[PDB]
């Protein structure tokens, strides 16, 4: 068996379960003559790669209690009559092996809002889990653990002080998080001096965590396949397919290497802004200013402005997104705003990240009145967008590259000098970058 | 028990419902009915815990944990299937003290389980002998003193555990003579009338709640307890002939104790109330309509008795071959409690049974006369013999292989000083 | 066990809870020969997280009397019946042995508006909880409790005068109603004194209990 010892990184919110559970039954002599009991519910919410099956029974392999794991699409079915009682009998199980964990997964199908009213047995399984849990036993025996890929999906009358009261945030694993991820899954079928793990680490920017525990067992087949080394790491690193890159598929996929672009004057420059709060983060501390956000590029199209963006995210350890310019914007009237909003908070979660964005004349118009060019004038996707640079929220190192055809429509409420930083313009190539540049390709 | 452990293994599907109504099998078994299935002993019980903020005990018993309206259906499953008794002789002793004194008797059975091989994955249940307890009798029935013989049943239990033997079943007679000259008896219990009296339903179901079965797929250790009933009433023609049946596990570990009594009525019982001690629930049962087919039609004061028993098969061993026996000496000695009739005896029926027969003479006559059930009870009472002579006195008479361990319990002192006090007594 | 202390924390919506359950019973003189019943139900609602399911437990010890408690979706069985006996049975066995107070939970997923569900088991939920509050000559020692937060899904013919009526509402306590729950629940702890606890009934708003 394994436990606390399953998935490196995110350690910390492990230790706040350590205390949840373990801490309640290890000293119940200092729980007592004390008064108020510790809560009975922790909502684990993110992205569903981690699947947090994996992390529940390393917490209850280490008190001994036991791991009672009920599905989420199985307690409903379409006869109305088992459907309260499928939950109903789960709990009736977990009272007599005392301690136990639950562990209700994927609640999005099961106890769903009531602000739809749809369905009566889709309203009655909220209220069956909330009849319950109210006159739950005390002293750490039957407390439960849920797994839930959204958190604003779920009724907000469920949370009242101890149905599911202690939220904890899980994440996309940052740097030196991955590496002790790599380390457990690498404990058996050790690999040979050749391949380095911290070079391992870099290759991954934005994985789930569970992706690159599953990215040795492809690599490991390439060895058994060759009859592990460096090779059989790097042709299952491609195929591993993220989630930050899995929605879009271009046939066929280029990955390049051997561009670091001839505008060796302005390179100095970007590696100035957005790569050096990445690379040393306790300087920006110690001298109390934010770092450089983001940088617009301006010009004639087609002159390395693609190039710089590709050449960028193959040197930095972050991840890569790009929007394809007037496509996110559809004729649709409500989505389309929420097309800037599902690309900000996903690269927010995947911090550090660097965005890229495109052809700006033909989203932005800069402010101009109500008319439009094409005729819609949706003056809101503009203020969208305006909000989400800085917003009201913590400070992330997220980095925007901006770039466009004309300066004209250029917007200025866009341009206060706290969101974007250099306005610099990339001129037509001389003589001497000309050389640079037939070189490398 | 090594019994439960060796079915485990063997698959024998057992429980296919076809099959054994070909072959004329009310209900399939014990193990059989495991493997289709969490053995969990059904409670009617009030709770209190309830898993809400109500209080356990005066009200407020909600609906999920209330005992719901018992459909009073049978069991499915036996725990064993069919008796088998030993010798026709311990039977015939038994109604022999009938013979004396006309009223009934009462006694318990001593026996073990082993393999029974006609039902798939059956367990048959061999007797070996049978105990009287001390008991005052009627000529309607009988009713003795409860903890003057339950403190007598300690010892004579723990005197049985050497041989290999335990408390299995219970006997109870009910003749009802007609003219003893033109036939045996009259036909008391048939279909017509009730089958088992419910007095002695609360006596029955009390020895399975005090004598567990261990198994191992239960909550607790212990579930549907291993106890048979056998009664001598008689068959319908002529005869004497016995019937065995067993109470059901479903409600009787539970629902003797507190809601079930005796009516005036021998095909049914008395339903109690509790007010408010515990929670009592309704029970729905069936009857025939006069002219249709009724559907609940009895709330309160009516139950039957037949809808909680199962029937079992007794039998007897063959005469020309048998495995074991284990218990033939004479089958004739003067057994413990028979102070009604005239043996109750003392130091002179050792003189007139045994007296060591034709003293010098031999031992294969003497061994087929000191392996008898109540006269090793007898003689370890005296308590003349050192105890390590009575366990060789055990393996002398129930063992195999007796010959080079009944010389050396001869040749002892503890043996000598037996057949010199027998002498000058009486 | 709760009581009336432990409840303390709301002043003007605990009164009229209180003297409409234990003043039929602790003075039944002054009903009789005034020519009017007393109330017969409650139903208290409001939003979630405020002891509308610990109001009926707290008035379930300091009466003394025969509390009872169903629970929402647990009756919904299936059976060809039996969605509306198992109520039933919940109210036949609650009729005798005089006084009588009964708690029924969750009225909002149960029982909820005829014409707007498309369900044949809830057009039968919804009028046997109806008939068993006023039947012929019904409600005559039975007093319902209801507790829930979504007061308009329910039934507009539940809330009349036989079945549901004197409803009080329990909202967010600030008005000095926030101040009486930091001492109920903290004279178990142990505190040792530093601070005082009045500075904390004005730091946060939205808290409900
Ligand atoms: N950071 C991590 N987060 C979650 N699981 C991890 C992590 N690192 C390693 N693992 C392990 O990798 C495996 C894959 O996770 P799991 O949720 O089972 O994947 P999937 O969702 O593909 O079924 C699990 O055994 C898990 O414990
Ligand atoms: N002098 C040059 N400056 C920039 N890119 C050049 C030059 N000569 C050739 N190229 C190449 O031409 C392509 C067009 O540059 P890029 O700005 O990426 O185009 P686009 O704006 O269409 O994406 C790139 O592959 C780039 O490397
Ligand atoms: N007077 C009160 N003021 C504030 N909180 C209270 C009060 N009485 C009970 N509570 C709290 O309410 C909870 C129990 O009832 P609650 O969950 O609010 O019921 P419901 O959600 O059914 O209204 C506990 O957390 C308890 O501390
Ligand atoms: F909060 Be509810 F009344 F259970």
């Amino acid at each position: 068996e394994v436990g606390y010892d399953d998935i490196g990184g995110c350690r910390k919110q492990m230790a706040q379960i350590r205390e949840m559970v373990e801490l309640p039954l290890r000293h119940p002599q200092l729980f007592k003559a004390i008064g108020i009991k510790p809560p009975r519910g922790v909502l684990m919410y993110g992205p569903p790669g981690t699947g947090k099956t994996l992390m529940a029974r390393a917490v209850a392999n280490e008190t001994g209690a036991f791991f009672f794991l009920i599905n989420g699409p199985e307690v409903m079915s379409k006869m109305a009559g088992e459907s309260e009682s499928n939950l109903r009998k789960a709990f009736e199980e977990a009272e007599k092996n005392a301690p136990a964990i639950i562990f209700i997964d994927e609640i999005d199908s099961i106890a769903p809002k009531r602000d739809k009213t749809n369905g009566e047995v889709e309203r009655r399984v909220v209220s069956q889990l909330l009849t319950l849990m109210d006159g739950m036993k005390a002293r750490s025996n039957v407390v439960v653990i849920a797994a839930t890929n959204r958190p604003n999906s779920i009724d907000p009358a469920l949370r009242r002080f101890g149905r599911f009261d202690r939220e904890v945030d899980i994440g996309i694993p940052d740097a030196t998080g991955r590496l002790e991820v790599l380390r457990i899954h690498t404990k058996n079928m050790k690999l040979a001096d050749d391949v380095d793990l911290e070079a391992l680490a870099a290759e991954t920017h934005g994985y789930v965590g569970a992706d690159i525990a599953s990215l040795c067992s492809e690599a490991a087949m390439q060895q058994i396949r060759e009859k592990v080394t460096m090779d059989n790491f790097r042709f299952a690193l491609g195929n591993s397919n993220p989630s930050a890159l899995r929605e879009t598929v271009v046939e066929s996929v280029n990955v390049t290497w051997d561009d670091v672009g001839g505008l060796d004057e302005i390179k100095e420059e970007l590696k100035e802004t957005v790569e050096y709060p990445v690379l040393h983060p306790d300087q920006y501390t110690k001298f109390g200013l934010s770092p450089s956000k983001g940088v617009l590029f301006y010009g004639p199209p087609g002159t390395g402005k693609t190039l710089l963006a590709k050449a960028v995210a193959t040197e930095v350890s972050a991840n890569f997104i790009s929007v394809k310019g007037p496509e996110l914007l559809s004729m649709w009237y409500g989505e389309s705003e929420s097309n800037i909003r599902d690309i900000f908070d996903k690269a927010r979660a995947a911090a550090p990240t660097v965005v890229f964005l495109d052809e700006l004349d033909s989203i932005a118009k800069a402010r101009g009145g109500s008319l439009g060019d094409a005729g819609g004038a949706s003056d809101r996707v503009v203020n969208q967008l305006l909000t989400e640079m800085d917003g009201m929220n913590a400070k992330k190192n997220v980095f925007v590259i901006g770039a466009t055809n004309r300066p004209d429509q250029i917007d200025p409420a866009i341009l206060r000098p706290g969101r974007l930083d250099q306005l610099i313009y990339v001129p037509l190539p001389d003589e001497n970058a000309r050389l640079s540049i037939l070189n490398a390709q | 028990l090594a019994v439960d452990e060796e079915l485990e293994k063997e698959d024998g599907p057992p429980w296919d419902k076809e099959y054994h109504e070909k072959n004329k099998i009310k209900h399939i078994s014990f193990h059989s009915y495991l493997k289709k299935l969490p053995l969990s002993e059904p409670d009617f019980r009030i709770n209190k815990r309830c898993h809400n903020g109500h209080e356990p005990w005066p009200r407020g018993i909600c609906s999920k944990c209330q005992p719901s309206a018992i459909t009073l259906q049978q069991q499915e499953f036996r725990m064993v299937d069919h008796v088998e008794f030993q010798k026709s002789e311990i039977i015939n002793e038994f109604i022999q003290a009938w013979r004396y004194t006309g009223m009934q008797r009462f006694g318990y059975m001593y026996g073990s389980y082993s393999k029974y091989d006609n039902t798939p994955l059956g367990i048959k249940a061999v007797v070996e002998a049978i105990y009287e307890p001390p008991q005052h009798d009627e000529q309607d029935g009988l009713t003795m003193d409860v903890e003057q013989v339950k403190n007598e049943m300690l010892q004579i239990d723990r005197q049985a555990q050497e041989m290999g033997l335990s408390r299995i079943g219970l006997i109870f007679t009910d003749l009802s003579d007609a003219g003893a000259g033109d036939g045996s008896v009259f036909c008391k219990r048939h279909k017509d009338s009730f089958f088992l009296s419910s007095l002695e339903v609360i006596m029955a179901a009390r020895h399975q709640t005090r004598h567990p079965n261990v198994s191992k797929y239960s909550e607790q250790g212990f579930f549907s307890s291993k106890f048979v009933t056998c009664v001598i009433s008689g068959n319908l023609e002529g005869e004497i002939d016995i019937s065995s049946y067993q109470v059901s596990t479903e409600a009787e570990a539970l629902v003797t104790a507190d809601m079930i009594s005796g009516s005036t009525f021998p095909s049914m019982a008395y339903i109690n109330d509790t007010t408010d001690e515990r929670y009592v629930p309704e029970i729905f049962y069936m009857k025939s309509n006069e002219y249709g087919i009724t559907v609940k039609e009895n709330a309160k004061p009516a139950f039957p008795v037949d809808y909680l028993l199962v029937t079992l098969t007794h039998g007897f061993p063959n005469t020309d071959t048998e495995t074991n026996s284990k218990f033939v000496s004479s089958t004739g000695f003067p057994w413990s409690n028979r102070q009604a009739m005239g043996q109750s005896q003392d130091y002179q029926e050792l003189k007139k049974y045994l007296f060591n027969v034709a003293s010098s003479g031999d031992f294969n006559l003497l061994h087929e006369k000191i392996s008898n059930f109540h006269l090793l009870l007898y003689i370890n009472s005296l308590q003349i013999l050192s105890p390590d002579e009575w366990k060789l006195l055990i393996e002398s008479a129930v063992k195999n292989e007796w010959e080079e361990s009944l010389l050396k319990l001869v040749s002892s002192a503890g043996w000598q000083t037996l057949v010199m006090i027998l002498q000058e007594s009486g």
